[PDB]
């Protein structure tokens, strides 16, 4: 998709293009559910002052 | 004179039109050439601190 509340456009080209791309191959039986990708992850920031 | 293979594609099959006396010899490496495959889950993971 594409997000743009504010991003680096230079009055070029204005684009972020935000993105997930997943290819592979597998074999698998007929009726089943399979897990193929998957990606899980936090990021903590602090700031203090005194 | 020489062995010819071709493969259809199509159907996935392949044929043999070559010697009528030692296709055994293929059949052999064939069926040790045909084998189900496994496969491996690969995660890896990252952190640090700043």
């Amino acid at each position: 998709s594409v997000a743009d509340s504010a991003s680096s456009t230079s009055s070029d080209l204005g684009a972020t293009f935000n993105t997930r791309t997943v290819n592979n191959a597998v074999l698998v039986g007929s009726g089943e559910t399979v897990v193929v990708g998957g990606l899980l992850d936090k990021t903590v920031t602090d700031t203090a002052d005194k | 004179k020489n062995i010819i293979i071709k493969a259809h594609g199509q159907t996935n099959a392949l044929i043999v039109t070559a010697a009528p006396d030692v296709m055994n010899d293929l059949e052999r490496v064939i069926a040790q050439l045909d084998i189900r495959r496994p496969q491996v889950l690969v995660e890896a993971i990252i952190a640090e601190v700043q």
